[PDB]
């Protein structure tokens, strides 16, 4: 999700053509097929701000895997930041994961926590807040929940301009910085590593 | 075995010393081992550029270079001679990657080569005993951490090997587990009915323990009647003699004393006779179980394997010498190759007297084509699953007591499936498995036992500095 | 310096403890590369 | 698990057999180039820029038709591309990014910085991103996208 002036999908293929076109197709372009140009990325772009200067970027479902960060890792690059969403369970096996999933790696200094679907249940959200707050110090500032919009005439109590808030007021350059830094450093202790086992022969 | 790395390595082998470098002697599996093996001078460009090699070979710690592979071909096979590692399974993995590479040379080497001692229960011993006296050890030097290993030595003291034994009725299983025993036990005749489970177990008291069914389980039974139309018939000629008057809870009969009475169609209402016997077989803290094959469909076949389902660590299945695969003994055969948890269960070609040796191969070779038949894919290298003995219960038994005074022990094979069933308490992966618990056991209450006592040093020292400032503070005041 | 005197007393039987503390941890530590040697012998 | 040591060597003959033992979708040129350039890369050490020069050749085959305008000093090539795309755009040199006519159902330009991003955006803005700037992310290549058959 980028940012443009009027609503657009842009389907980039795995041969390398891409093609521009309209967003109601993109149900078409995400379905596969057999031996129709498969679609190597899908680009939505939108007018909308905050997609001026912070793209978005969707990811795959963690279907209880181990090694599925990794791969996705190795797959997929650059990224400043992240948004975890999570129903109400929160169980040891969701913090575990996620400790190994972000892991400095993918998700923190800064990025958010995000429990979702306050409405379908108060004093058990309020437990469950303070479960997340000295569990859920891994992502840095405050966890959070909601969500209703879009055919509710309040628009609220979503927390959503909470989310959206936070997403607007990131110091981008400083995440920018700070994650070259990270990659240089990882490049340098890689560069000292051959250099000693050439030493050791 | 220069000569065998010049044949493999023709033009591109390095100069090499050939000893095992081998680090840990357990780096790498069997199948693991046979992959690098097959890494010949023709095929070792494609391996080493296979990412799925590549991983392996990272999981292994070694490189994608031709020296490091060929010492580690070196290692592997000193480790095949001398700490003998590799059986004839080596082999069988070796067959199976012919699939990809055609290592003729390798396979004749471990083929024709003098093996070496072996001395399993020996080693496992020594090595059991080391264990039980590093707990002994820590035990010494806390009340809570000393229990917690005196409940872990009884746990592996002494526990709980169970032998699941099954087969169709007419090739025999009772005659074998006999000839095991080297004396009799319940029933040498064949018989067209039957059924009830057998519990082999050991103990001071010789009971025989009886379990009839559940009023639920003899209502099921009575309605699967309904459609078997062999088990009608059967259960209307059992309920001519009513001995209903075998009820709803619980059938708990303690003793007795081999009566034959039962052998007159009530084992039909038994279904479980739990055995605790004097056997020194047994007195190696084994458990058999003997199983039923086809009669009382309903639930004495749910029971059976349950019984197998459950603890029963390992699988012995029989057939007849001359048996034409048995329909039902092959669907059970696929059943188990299927099942992932097996882990390479027993075969044994029971009677093996009546039929010519050189012949029992070829039925053996029939069986393991079939079994390939039944399972069309790569599926087909599960049947290399299965070991097969052939084995005579008859000649065994005849030695000890009766006609075959003459020596018919040797040339039945009853010594070697002992042999192998008593390899099974080091070879088999259980007994592994459980040396692995055992050692992480004692490494977690090392830990514990670090964690007491480095508190003590670090109180200790704290004090020690609480002193120094004690005495500062007084220096400080005489100078004030 | 008495209550140093009286310090040192007691760093007597101090002194003893913690000795026998770190032969107990210098046996834990041989017993680690024993059952680390045990582990190997395994396959 | 045994069990588990046939399936890992199943695994491994599965994807040895993946990687270097299939043929393709012959009978026809679109894979006979294929079986070619496999032919040219298993032992042979190739370079890794001949490797992506092989693929790219690949699927040069499933692509749009590249055709180029080669003009003179000033032979007028530019109103030539406006009359093919029926609206115009720029007919004083000075000079070029690389410029691409394709296929959409409006007019409008995709502009491909060479920091990596691009911006999808109006075809009246086509002249401003032609003529270089001071200090603003100087365009790699520019993509008029137009509702025209031939595109
Ligand atoms: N030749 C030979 N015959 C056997 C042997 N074991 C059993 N039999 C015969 O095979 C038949 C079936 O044996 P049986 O003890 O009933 O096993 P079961 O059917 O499982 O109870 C009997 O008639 C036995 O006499 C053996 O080791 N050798
Ligand atoms: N009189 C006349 N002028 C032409 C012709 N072709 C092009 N031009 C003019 O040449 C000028 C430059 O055209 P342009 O498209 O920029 O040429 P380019 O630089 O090669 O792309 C324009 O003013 C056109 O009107 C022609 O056939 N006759």
């Amino acid at each position: 999700l980028r940012y443009a002036k009027e609503y657009f999908l842009r389907v980039e293929f795995e041969d390398g053509s891409d093609i521009i076109t309209n967003i109601e197709k993109l149900a078409f372009y995400t379905d596969q097929r057999n031996e129709v140009k498969q679609a190597k990325s899908l680009h939505i772009f939108a007018p909308i701000p905050l997609l001026e200067k912070i793209t978005l970027v969707d990811t795959p479902g963690l279907n209880a895997n181990e090694n599925d960060t990794l791969t996705t890792l190795d797959e997929l690059k650059n990224i400043h930041g992240a948004i975890w969403l999570s129903l109400i369970d929160n169980a040891g096996k969701k913090s575990e994961e996620d400790a190994i999933k972000a892991n400095l790696e993918l998700l923190g200094e800064n990025s958010i926590c995000v429990l979702n679907q306050k409405d379908k249940l108060e004093l058990d959200n309020v437990l469950n807040y303070a479960k997340s707050v000295f569990l859920k110090y891994f992502n840095e500032l405050i966890a959070i929940s909601c969500k209703e919009a879009k055919d509710e005439q309040s628009y609220e109590k979503s927390n959503f301009q909470s989310l959206l808030d936070f997403l607007t007021q990131l110091d981008t350059t400083v995440l920018k910085e700070k994650f070259v830094k990270r990659k240089i450093l990882n490049l340098c202790e890689i560069l000292e590593d051959e250099n000693q086992l050439f030493v050791g022969i | 075995m220069k000569e065998l790395f010049q044949k493999i390595w023709q033009n591109e082998l390095q100069f090499l010393n050939f000893d095992a470098k081998f680090q840990d002697k357990s780096k790498l599996d069997t199948a693991e081992c046979a992959i690098i093996l097959s890494v010949n001078k023709d095929n070792y460009e494609r391996y080493f550029l296979l990412k799925e090699f590549q991983e392996l070979c990272k999981k292994i710690d070694l490189r994608v270079d031709i020296f490091s592979m060929q010492n580690a071909q070196i290692c592997i096979l000193n480790l095949f001679k001398s700490g003998f590692i590799s059986k004839q399974d080596l082999l069988k993995a070796l067959k199976i990657l012919e699939k990809i590479s055609k290592n003729t040379e390798i396979f004749d080497f471990i083929l024709q080569e003098k093996v070496q001692s072996i001395d399993q229960k020996a080693l496992f011993q020594n090595d059991f005993k080391e264990l039980n006296t590093i707990n002994l050890e820590l035990q010494k030097l806390d009340e809570n951490l000393k229990s917690r290993l005196q409940k872990t030595l009884e746990k592996f003291q002494n526990l709980e090997f169970n032998i699941a034994i099954t087969g169709v009725m007419n090739a025999g299983k009772s005659s074998l587990l006999n000839a095991l025993l080297k004396e009799d036990f319940l029933g040498v005749s064949n018989i067209p009915e039957t059924a009830n489970l057998t519990v082999l177990s050991y103990g001071k008291s010789e009971e025989a323990k009886i379990y009839f069914w559940d009023k639920k389980e003899w209502q099921n039974i009575l309605e699967s009647s309904h459609f078997n139309a062999d088990l009608k018939e059967f259960i209307d000629k059992l309920d001519k003699s009513v001995n209903i008057e075998p009820l709803i809870q619980n059938i708990a009969l303690c003793e007795l004393k081999n009566f034959s009475s039962a052998k007159n169609k009530i084992s039909a209402l038994i279904k479980k006779i739990e055995i605790k016997s004097h056997l020194e077989f047994l007195k190696n803290n084994i458990s058999i179980v003997d199983t039923p094959g086809l009669d009382d469909v309903v639930v004495q076949r749910e029971i059976v394997t349950n019984e197998y389902l459950r603890e029963s660590d390992f699988l012995i299945h029989l057939m007849n010498a001359s048996q034409s695969l048995t329909q039902k003994d092959a669907d059970f055969l696929v059943h188990c190759l299927l099942n992932s948890r097996l882990s390479k269960f027993l075969i044994v070609l029971t009677k093996a007297d009546l039929l010519s040796k050189k012949d029992l191969e070829e039925v053996i070779v029939y069986t393991k084509e079939s079994l390939k038949s039944r399972l069309v894919d790569l599926d087909e290298n599960l049947v290399e699953k299965i070991d097969f003995l052939c084995v005579s219960a008859k000649m065994a038994s005849d030695f000890y007591k009766g006609l075959a005074s003459k020596e018919s022990l040797q040339k039945s094979g009853m010594q070697e499936f002992e042999n192998y069933l008593f390899n099974e308490l080091y070879a088999g992966e259980k007994s592994k498995i459980a040396l692995r618990a055992y050692k992480k056991e004692l490494h977690l209450e090392l830990k514990n036992i670090l964690s007491e006592y480095e508190m003590q040093n670090r109180l200790i020292k704290e004090n020690k500095q609480g002193v120094s400032e004690e005495n500062q503070k007084l220096l400080l005041e005489l100078q004030k | 310096e008495k209550v140093l005197q009286s310090l040192k007393n007691q760093d007597a039987n101090i002194l003893n403890s913690f000795e026998e503390n770190l032969e107990k941890i210098e046996k834990l530590k041989q017993l680690e590369m024993g059952l680390l040697n045990a582990d190997k012998l395994h396959h | 698990g045994s069990h588990m040591q046939i399936n890992l060597l199943n695994d491994f003959i599965k994807a040895y057999e993946n990687t270097y033992s299939v043929s393709f979708d012959d009978s026809f040129k679109g894979r006979i180039q294929e079986l070619c350039k496999e032919l040219n890369e298993p032992f042979m050490h190739a370079s890794y820029a001949l490797e992506n020069e092989l693929k790219e050749l690949v699927f040069s085959l499933d692509k749009n038709v590249n055709i180029a305008i080669i003009g003179q000093f000033s032979s007028g090539k530019s109103s030539l591309l406006n009359l093919i795309l029926g609206r115009d755009c720029l007919p004083v040199p000075v000079t070029f990014k690389p410029t691409f006519l394709r296929y959409a159902k409006e007019y409008f330009l995709r502009v491909e910085f060479e920091d990596g991003s691009d911006i999808i955006t109006n075809i009246e803005k086509l002249a401003f991103y032609t003529d270089q700037r001071n200090e603003v992310k100087q365009a790699k290549s520019l993509h008029i996208f137009a509702p025209i058959p031939l595109l």
